[PDB]
Formats: structure tokens, C-alpha cells, sequence
């Protein structure tokens, strides 16, 4: 069909480049204009600039002119983004986009931390529910996530496949070293033997971690 | 390659101005049927229903997969331009030299 | 420069009315006759999504009252039939002179009926490194806030996260202990706002 997949998720020593990229889906890349919009903690997304396989040619927002650079592939048929001699803050979640008239296709958020110290994958411990079957509608446990750096961790459930309606907790710091916790409220027929899972990814650390959250 | 289009229509870049004479309109589709005519058609400022010249191969969207790009010769002033049905209506003012 | 004045700064919709927004750009964005102003809804953790393109006309599939109203250079979005559905700032964003950039956006937030609390507590896992896991996140709830008490048998071991608007809030609190003093004890209870609690006995 259609849609853009950015990559990964890195962490990057301040006075450093990295290289972001985006890809294509069911359309060419020469197709129409490609962007890179950025956003922080709160401060809502900053179109940084567009780009023109077709020409080649690409403008920004003049106070991003010294940072990004973006570029595009047509033998591969991505866009990349190349953004330098970063500072302890220049972090955020590094998007891209699609048309000229509204931005309709985006890809997943690409965050990218500064940083100094380096990454550390977390410590996905399952959580078992006790005596608590009793439930109106549905059934609840979960699975805790605790201490990693660059804050990027993608849970999902049973790698994501019935009424997922879960519910993901934002992190926390306590020290440098974050931590998130999960929820999933599952049917009440549906536990004890059709298996669970708790599936964590810390992109930053190429570490994707799949968990028993067995009957107890 | 019969009925013109029905669904809505997007323009999705640069409305070159190609220095041989023409205007290279690039637009997207997005619309009930996929294998359709453009429904391009400009007119003057006042709707006596036709000026300009169609300089593309006679085209068609045959995707949403798919950019229609379109040429055409304009007239050297003021003019509209148009493309698709009555509700969700392309209507560019192309009134410029 | 060119520069976006999206107004509600954050706002509490009913359930079933007119959500109303607006953006006011300084200079025109009227290029090809038709005004360029387009916009956005981002919810929690995810990209943006486009409503209106050119300003008044609706996307590819979204829902019926999600318009646009405007001028060369003044704006406004719009939601009759509010529903528990659309949570998320919105967007505006321009693209007729190069600074193609968006304004500040607009929290949308939507009432509910008020909140029973579910209420999961879980013990620490089947513990051979550290200390204590004891969590007990709160499930879907409407008033944005309710604290909680962690009623051992702390402060120094409490960590409590926050849930979106939707799946109702929840929370999500934590005691992590060592696994001396976790021991040294018996009983654990996750008090919320008269009292609720769910209790459980490190042995069982």
C-alpha cells in the first residue's frame, strides 16, 4: 500500500553527525516533496525543510541551514538527514513526511537523544496478577521495563493481536537510567492457557526483548 | 479510459513553467475510481467555458500509486484553471503571465 | 519569518458539541487563489495526521464534522459531534512561502462520565537481584488526577507515571525496596481515593 519508515532510534555523543533516513512503501520517492519536521518534550513539531528527488533540490527554515542537510536515493527509495556538530539538546524525534498540500503519510518518529553517557538496555521483568479474578469485564496483569538511557522503548503485546487494549505508561528518571511499566487487561476466559507475552524493544541498543509473564 | 474521474484532486508540487510555453501540473488522485480520465478544464476569467490547450500524451489516472502529471499551453494572461468534479474542485488561479 | 497564532491555548470539550479552534497567520497564504492552510492531530506517542488540506476540504477517510473555515490569511478547525475519539493537539501548518512551518498546536481534551477506578496490584516477580517490584497501576478513570498511598504492612521508593486520555485515564504507581526490608514486612495495599484498596500477602 503506502506509508514511510524512518529508522531506527540512535543516541549520539554530543559534536557528533548522524544520518538519519525515511523509505517507501507502495510509491516512488521521486514521487513528490519529502520533508523533515522536528519536535521536543513539548514544543510541537518544526518543519525543517523539503527536498526534490526529481530535481534534487532542497530549501530549509534558515535557523536549521547550519544543522540538517537532507538528502534522498532513488536506487533505494529513501530520503535521509544528515544532522551535525549537535548540541546536549539538539534532541528530539527527528520526522518525515509525505505531500506539498497537507503532510498526509508520515513515518514512525525517529528520536534521537545528545548524550554522553552511553546506552544501557533495560530490565523487562513480567508481572503475574494475584487473587484477582474478579473483574466486571476484563481481566488485567503487566509487565514492568526498568532502567535505560535514550527513553525510546516500543512495548507490545503478544507482538500485538486481540483487544490490545493495553495501556503504556510514560517513563520516568529517578536517576540516568529511565523506567516504564506496561498493562494489558486481556479477556477473562482468555489467560491461564492461551499463552501471554510482553514484547520490549530499545531501539538506541538494537535489543528487542519477548517476556513470560507466567500464572502465579 | 471512458467516464472522467469522480473522486476529489490534489496537487502534490511545482506548477513548473516550462520555457517552451507550458505549464507541467503534477497532481495526485485520490477517488472512487482508479482507472479514470482527468477531468481537467480550464476556462477564462468569466466562464464563456474555454481557454488554453492541452499539451500532455491525452492521459489518465490509472493509480493513486501514481502522479498524473499534466501539460499545458496557456495563454500569455489572466486565467483559471480547474480540475475535477463539482464537490472537491481543483481551482487553480493561474491568472499570471 | 512568517508567523501562526493557533488560539484555544487548551481546552475542555463536552462529549457532543462544537469543538472550535483557530490559527491566525501574519502574512497571506492565499497562492494559487486557493489559501494554503492545513491541518493536524497528533495524538500521544504517534505522528501527526492531516484534516484539512486546503482549507476547508476533507481527507482521503475522516470523519465528517472535521472542517475548515478561512480567508488569505485567517483560519479555524472544526468539531461538532466531539467524541471519545478525538484527543490530540492539533495543527496548523502552512505552505505557500517556504517557511512551510506550523503553529503551537491546541490541547483537546474531552469529558467523560466521572471515573470507577479500576485497581491492579501486583507483587514482585517469581527478585534473586535488587529488590522489590511492587506495582499497582490504576485503570480507566475520568478525573485527570487521584493519588494514591502505598500503605506497607514510603516515599523514598514511589514512582508514579501518567496515561493519556485514551485506552479515561489510568495511573501507575511503584515501591521498589530493597529485598531485606521487602521481607522484614507482610502486607502491601495500593489506597486510592471513600477508600478503596487491593491488598496482597507476599505469601499466597
Amino acid at each position: 500500500e503506502v506509508q514511510l519508515q524512518q529508522s531506527g532510534a540512535e543516541l549520539v555523543k554530543p559534536g557528533a553527525s548522524v544520518k538519519l533516513s525515511c523509505t517507501a512503501s507502495g510509491f516512488n520517492i521521486k514521487d513528490t516533496y519529502m520533508h523533515w519536521v522536528k519536535q521536543r518534550p513539548e514544543q510541537g513539531l518544526e518543519w525543517i525543510g523539503r527536498i526534490d528527488p526529481a530535481n534534487g533540490y532542497s530549501k530549509y527554515d534558515p535557523k536549521f541551514q547550519g544543522k540538517a542537510t537532507i538528502t534522498a536515493d532513488t536506487s533505494s527509495n529513501a530520503a535521509y538527514l544528515q544532522l551535525s556538530s549537535l548540541t546536549s539538546e539538539d534532541t528530539a524525534v527527528y520526522f518525515c513526511a509525505r505531500d506539498y498540500e497537507g503532510f498526509a503519510y508520515w513515518g514512525q518518529g525517529t528520536l534521537v537523544t545528545v548524550s554522553s553517557a552511553k546506552t544501557t538496555p533495560p530490565s523487562v521483568y513480567p508481572l503475574a496478577p494475584g487473587a484477582a479474578a474478579a473483574t466486571s469485564s476484563s481481566v488485567t496483569l503487566g509487565c514492568l521495563v526498568k532502567g535505560y538511557f535514550p527513553e525510546p522503548v516500543t512495548l507490545t503485546w503478544n507482538s500485538g493481536s486481540l483487544s490490545s487494549g493495553v495501556h503504556t505508561f510514560p517513563a520516568v528518571l529517578q536517576s540516568d537510567l529511565y523506567t516504564l511499566s506496561s498493562s494489558v487487561t486481556v479477556t477473562s476466559s482468555t489467560w491461564p492457557s492461551q499463552t501471554i507475552t510482553c514484547n520490549v524493544a530499545h531501539p538506541a541498543s538494537s535489543t528487542k526483548v519477548d517476556k513470560k509473564i507466567e500464572p502465579r | 479510459s471512458y467516464s472522467m474521474c469522480t473522486g476529489k484532486f490534489k496537487v502534490v508540487k511545482e506548477i513548473a513553467e516550462t520555457q517552451h510555453g507550458t505549464i507541467v501540473i503534477r497532481v495526485q488522485y485520490e477517488g472512487d475510481g482508479s482507472p479514470c480520465k482527468i477531468p481537467f478544464e480550464i476556462m477564462d476569467l468569466e466562464k464563456r467555458h474555454v481557454l488554453g490547450r492541452l499539451i500532455t500524451v491525452n492521459p489518465i489516472v490509472t493509480e493513486k500509486d501514481s502522479p498524473v502529471n499534466i501539460e499545458a499551453e496557456p495563454p500569455f494572461g489572466d486565467s483559471y484553471i480547474i480540475i475535477g468534479v463539482e464537490p472537491g474542485q481543483l481551482k487553480l488561479n493561474w491568472f499570471k503571465k | 519569518d512568517i508567523v501562526l497564532t493557533q488560539s484555544p491555548a487548551s481546552l475542555a470539550v463536552s462529549l457532543g458539541q462544537r469543538a472550535t479552534i483557530s490559527c491566525r497567520a501574519s502574512e497571506s497564504v492565499v497562492r494559487y487563489g486557493n489559501s494554503f492552510m492545513h491541518w493536524y492531530q497528533q495524538k500521544p506517542g504517534q505522528p501527526p495526521k492531516l484534516l484539512i488540506y486546503r482549507a476547508s476540504s476533507l481527507e482521503s477517510g475522516i470523519p465528517t464534522r472535521f472542517s475548515g473555515s478561512g480567508s488569505r490569511t485567517d483560519f479555524t478547525l472544526t468539531i461538532n459531534p466531539v467524541e471519545a475519539d478525538d484527543v490530540a493537539t492539533y495543527y496548523c501548518q502552512q505552505t505557500n512561502v517556504d517557511p512551510w512551518a506550523f503553529g503551537g498546536g491546541t490541547k483537546l481534551e474531552i469529558k467523560r462520565a466521572d471515573a470507577a477506578p479500576t485497581v491492579s496490584i501486583f507483587p514482585p516477580s517469581s527478585l534473586t537481584s535488587g529488590g522489590a517490584s511492587v506495582v499497582c497501576f490504576l485503570n480507566n478513570f475520568y478525573p485527570k488526577d487521584i493519588n494514591v498511598k502505598w500503605k506497607i504492612d514510603r516515599q523514598n521508593g514511589v514512582l508514579n507515571s501518567w496515561t493519556d486520555q485514551d485506552s479515561t485515564y489510568s495511573m501507575s504507581s511503584t515501591l521498589t525496596l530493597t529485598k531485606d526490608e521487602y521481607e522484614r514486612h507482610n502486607s502491601y495495599t495500593c489506597e486510592a481515593t471513600s477508600p478503596i484498596v487491593k491488598s496482597f500477602n507476599r505469601n499466597e
